[PDB]
């Protein structure tokens, strides 16, 4: 005789982008612009959920708490601050709600119907911090899209 | 671009060390993924009794690794007649951007590392969360969970149905401990929990007036 | 007669670890295991008894619980959704006890060898679920 034997578990999530580094790009802006109280265009921050079973982010409770972390602009935790000393902040929308960096717990069932996509879109603005000024140069900045188990 | 392979991981004490598996699914760049240990608050602990190995590594793409999960000395200091938690995390580096003015996002997986002494080793499919008790009280029911295990209740409702789909805000039971939580009165009370694997099976009970235990 | 099974091959077992419920579910199939029947001391040359004895040739045959109009997936105790395959010769193996193909022997001893896979089942409705999961074949020999 000949036993065969194994284990199925459920996987967690990963994830991908459009692109390889997993970035979104804000192209150029105009300072004054940002420095006259403009914004830039909300850009697509698409996020696909894969190798696991997305029955748990779907819309229509979770065992999946769902959160962003980065740096913040003290005393707007909903302003990823960036590098460069631009002077600018980044701000993210989810489904009709701001995230918030300062590690609170977001929304963990923004999917809908049909898709395995998180969809929020990002904009690049003036930092709320008091006496901030838009300046020449190239920002960056990086989030922690944190998926916590239950 | 960096995934585990399971959503809980449970660390049998009979063992020292033991592995998780670790996978870059991006296939065109490499990323970091740097793995660390935190304790039942959440807190990261670096000097044991749990160790998480190595703290960072390179992953090409498409690679498969893993990392491993190694105990002290000190492992023998904690109860050993029912689990205790740890928390293990996983969090890539993604390479660092081309073009100027980028956002980049980090994936970081954070699962529940249960520490499980020898003295309650379990078995293959062994069920332990068929000894729920459930006792109905003002706002709800009083979950009794005197099993030296944790259990991680989903769903509490009248049906079966109910208590998958139902709306239920996710408790965590400590071994031997109890919990009330809101909800209306059922007739025939259902629990929803997940398992080692990862599964959602349901319970039925049958009540004896204030008190409920699990159907056989 | 001719042989005898290694004493290691009459009793075996085979681990594919554990597995992604989506992969599965998703049509994904587990990495190949080797399934090797060793056959010992064989005397094919004293199979000399009437040479209508076409060579020393044997065919195997497995038997196990088998899924729904499937018979070339051998069905897992316990769980639901989860079938094993198992191929010789790039040619899948049906559970029901039919006899493979011919497999020539030489004198002393051959090695019959088969590769296996875990998968979900072709059965309508067949839904993978978590957990810890086995599947027992047995085989049997006949020489030609």
């Amino acid at each position: 005789k000949v036993t065969f034997n194994n284990t199925v578990v459920d996987a967690p999530c990963s994830i991908s982008q459009k692109s390889a580094d997993q970035s979104i790009d804000f192209g150029q802006l105009s300072k004054s612009f940002l420095e006259a109280g403009g914004v830039s265009k909300p850009m697509d921050l698409d996020i696909e959920l894969v190798n696991c079973d997305i029955t748990a982010f779907k819309g229509g409770k979770g065992t999946v708490k769902l959160a962003f972390t980065g740096p913040i602009v003290n005393g707007h935790s909903d302003e990823l601050d960036t590098n460069g000393g631009t002077g600018l902040a980044i701000v993210v929308q989810g489904a009709g709600k701001n995230v918030v960096f300062d590690g609170s717990e977001g929304d963990a069932n923004t999917l809908k119907d049909g898709e395995n996509v998180l969809h929020y879109t990002a904009v690049v603005k003036k930092s709320s911090a008091v006496g901030a000024a838009v300046t020449e140069g190239a920002f960056s900045a990086v989030a922690n899209f944190n998926l916590t188990y239950q | 671009a960096v995934s585990l392979d399971r959503t809980r991981a449970v660390f049998d004490g009979s063992e020292k060390s033991m592995t998780l598996d670790i996978s870059n699914d991006n296939k065109q760049l490499p990323y970091l993924a740097q793995a660390w240990i935190e304790n039942e608050n959440q807190e990261k602990i670096i000097t044991g009794p749990v160790i998480a190995t190595p703290p960072v590594q390179r992953l090409e793409p498409g690679a498969k690794s893993m990392v491993r999960l190694s105990t002290t000395p000190d492992i023998s200091k904690l109860p050993q007649d029912r689990e205790s938690l740890f928390y293990f995390n996983l969090r890539e580096i993604p390479p660092r951007s081309e073009k100027a003015n980028v956002l980049q996002i980090a994936l970081q997986t954070k699962i529940k590392l249960f520490y499980r002494p020898a003295a309650i080793k379990t078995r293959p499919n062994e069920v332990w969360q068929d000894q729920l008790i459930l006792n109905k009280v003002s706002g709800g029911y009083r979950i009794e969970n005197p099993t030296p295990y944790y259990v991680t209740v989903i769903g509490l409702g009248g049906s079966e149905k109910q208590a998958e789909e139902g709306e239920f805000e996710t408790v965590m039971l400590s071994p031997r401990s109890e919990q009330t939580v809101k909800s209306a009165n059922y007739n025939t009370p259902y629990l929803s929990y997940i398992n080692d694997y990862g599964g959602r099976p349901v319970l039925s009970f049958i009540c004896n007036g204030s008190r409920c235990s699990v159907k056989k």
